[PDB]
């Protein structure tokens, strides 16, 4: 089965000043004139920023260190080719990461994310190579080596069935496994409205922008809308009059963006804790509690990267 | 610009007081896009490194098995 | 004095004489013309 | 409360001077401003409150379930209360919060060996109850998978299931019999 | 923090020892030797 959560959005700060009056002296005094709003509003989003590279962060880095797949790879019937990284291309990705990255089609500044993609990629191969090698064991203290069919023999005997069942069956068990990861590629492939989650928190910031400029171009009652022409084509005090009701209308353009910012950022955050539990709970182990991680009795669990 | 050597072009932007070394180590404060820079004499900006790397020896027939336990709080 | 260094900058903006180990944003900077240039369309009885 | 004290247009900050110190109606009027300024200051410090209160509260909903699950019982949800294997928890108050302390279990020192999934005697497959097969050189045990507590294998601590021929891997070793037939004579 | 006319740190100050005129300048810094 397949299961998609986003992590984080894209960052940004906004600087007041250049936003509100912008390259206007006499515009700025009146901005003093009002108190401290934009100082504030600066701090509200340098903390949402530095909350999106805390989920990240939380989310991949489980595993201390870096483990590697066995070069000879006998993993007595059972195939991952398309599951582990592919050497023959650049930026080592795995063909379902490949395809998942391809579908996903996407005074105001775009600070970079502090993890760069290659290194989500080796978080994520790391985890691979320590559940295929070490079964549940790394997740608690040292790795401890041990055949595969054996650790599902074990995982059989949890969830309630003996396990010679597994070992005289291991031909069927092992043609059922593969059949169904390759048809899981295809299927992610067809359907387009697959990665329907992923997508909408990039329309939604973008569009949030747009309307953030647009709003820039409107008037908000005055003779023009661009300050020059109210400044040097009227007399300077009622022009600073004029002036002043415009100052006021693009603040509270600035003041709705802020707050719709702030909810939207509690929102990913509460999916990012759901998806730190997910990793923990049924990549690291075995789950019991039902429902939790797919429709069935659980076995195991593969991680894979997205873009956001 | 703050009133009053060596200029370095990042992905994030172009330091200035720092030199960077191919040697990687564990991230101290953190720059941007995969770099870091912590005090030696002399601050140094070099790209982040994962961990200690290390593979298990993996075989169908061999098997690990503790012989000793810690208790940690 | 806040204008000598730059850490004289980053002791003013966080209101303190000891400050910790880390990145902290100062203020910003900005580039500015210094210079003009019109060019009105060019090709009576 | 330095939001009090900005003028936000007006000739003077304190509503006194504006007062008594010009004519009555355009003092209004310039009250009239003031007044508006005075109001949206309130109402970002009160939305702002309402935020943080909702992270808080989740924050409280996590501990009362750490605290019900944690300390009242032992917990099997993997790295949920420590790192390792869980085994009790000990509630300590702070001024704002509150402090737990996870008592876990950690293996160590690891010494490895070779091992088969079943052993095939008298053309029957054994298997082990609890534990795995493991040997030393010329030798086999039984032993639980935690912890390393050699045993001979015995016909009462391993099942059987079938013939000898459809398990992969399986290896030839005597399965001892118990005391009793050994005793009769 | 206050924000008024100072004399700036590590400035560049004349020394003098039949006296010039001199501007003023918005103010200005004097000091006398111990003598
Ligand atoms: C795994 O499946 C792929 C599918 O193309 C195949 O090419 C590969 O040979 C398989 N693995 C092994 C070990 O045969
Ligand atoms: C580091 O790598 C660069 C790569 O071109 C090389 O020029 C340089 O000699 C290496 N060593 C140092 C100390 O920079
Ligand atoms: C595993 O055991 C073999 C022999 O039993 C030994 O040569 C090898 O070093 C062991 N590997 C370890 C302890 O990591
Ligand atoms: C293996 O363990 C048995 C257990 O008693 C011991 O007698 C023997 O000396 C050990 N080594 C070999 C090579 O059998
Ligand atoms: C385990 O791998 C070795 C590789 O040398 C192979 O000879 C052996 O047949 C494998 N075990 C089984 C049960 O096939």
């Amino acid at each position: 089965t397949t299961e998609i959560l986003p992590v984080s959005m894209t960052k940004t700060s906004v600087d007041c000043t250049m936003y509100i009056c912008g390259d206007s002296t006499e515009c700025s005094n009146l901005l003093l004139q009002y108190g401290s709003f934009c100082t504030q509003l600066n701090r509200a989003l340098t903390g949402i920023a530095v909350e999106q590279d805390k989920n990240t962060q939380e989310v991949f880095a489980q595993v201390k260190q870096i483990y590697k797949t066995p070069p000879i790879k006998d993993f007595g019937g059972f195939n991952f080719s398309q599951i582990l990284p592919d050497p023959s291309k650049p930026s080592k990705r795995s063909p379902i990461e490949d395809l998942l990255f391809n579908k996903v089609t996407l005074g105001l500044t775009v600070l970079p994310p502090l993890l760069t993609d290659e290194m989500i990629a080796q978080y994520t191969s790391a985890l691979l190579a320590g559940t295929i090698t070490s079964g549940w064991t790394f997740g608690a203290g040292p790795a401890l080596q041990i055949p595969f069919p054996m650790q599902m023999a074990y995982r059989f005997n949890g969830i309630g069935v003996t396990q010679n069942v597994l070992y005289e069956n291991q031909k069927l068990i092992a043609n059922q496994f593969n059949s169904a990861i390759g048809k899981i590629q295809d299927s992610l492939s067809s359907t387009p409205s697959a990665l329907g989650k992923l997508q909408d928190v990039v329309n939604q910031n973008a569009q949030a922008l747009n309307t953030l400029v647009k709003q820039l171009s409107s008037n908000f009652g005055a003779i023009s809308s661009v300050l020059n022409d109210i400044l040097s084509r009227l007399d300077p005090p009622e022009a600073e009059v004029q002036i002043d009701r415009l100052i006021t209308g693009r603040l509270q353009s600035l003041q709705t963006y802020v707050t719709q910012q702030l909810i939207r950022a509690a929102e990913i955050r509460a999916s990012a804790n759901l998806a730190a539990t997910k990793m923990s709970e049924c990549v690291l182990g075995q789950s019991k509690r039902v429902d939790f991680c797919g429709k069935g009795y659980h076995l195991m669990s593969f991680p894979q990267s997205a873009p956001h | 610009a703050d009133q009053l050597s060596n200029v370095f072009q990042t992905r994030a932007g172009c330091l200035i007081g720092a030199e960077h070394v191919n040697n990687s180590y564990e991230c101290d404060i953190p720059i941007g896009a995969g770099i870091c820079a912590s005090y030696q004499q002399s601050i140094i900006a070099y790209t982040m490194s994962l961990g200690a790397e290390n593979s298990v020896a993996y075989s169908n027939n061999s098997i690990a098995i503790p012989t000793n336990f810690t208790i940690s709080v | 004095d806040c204008a000598l260094d730059p850490l004289s900058e980053t002791k003013c903006t966080l209101k303190s004489f000891t400050v910790e180990k880390g990145i902290y944003q100062t203020s910003n900077f900005r580039v500015q013309p210094t210079e003009s240039i019109v060019r009105f369309p060019n090709i009576c009885p | 409360v330095k939001q009090l004290s900005s003028n936000f247009g007006a000739i003077s900050s304190v509503l006194n001077d504006i007062l008594s110190r010009l004519d009555p109606p355009e003092a209004e009027v310039q009250i009239d401003r003031l007044i508006t300024g005075r109001l949206q200051s309130l109402q970002t410090y009160v939305t702002q409150q309402l935020i943080r209160a909702a992270e808080i509260r989740a924050s409280a909903n996590l501990a009362a379930t750490k605290m019900s699950e944690c300390v009242l019982g032992q917990s099997k949800r993997v790295d949920f209360c420590g790192k390792g294997y869980h085994l009790m928890s000990f509630p300590q108050s702070a001024p704002h919060g509150v402090v737990f302390l996870h008592v876990t279990y950690v293996p160590a020192q690891e010494k490895n060996f070779t091992t088969a999934p079943a052993i095939c005697h008298d053309g029957k497959a054994h298997f082990p109850r609890e534990g795995v097969f493991v040997s030393n050189g010329t030798h086999w045990f039984v032993t639980q998978r935690n912890f390393y507590e050699p045993q001979i294998i015995t016909t009462d601590n391993t099942f059987v299931s079938g013939n000898c021929d459809v398990v992969i891997g399986i290896v030839n070793n005597t399965v001892y019999d118990p005391l009793q037939p050994e005793l009769d004579s | 923090s206050t924000q008024d006319l100072f004399l700036p740190f590590f400035s560049n100050v004349t020394w003098f020892h039949d006296n010039p005129v001199l501007p003023f300048n918005d103010g200005v810094y004097f000091a006398s030797t111990e003598k």
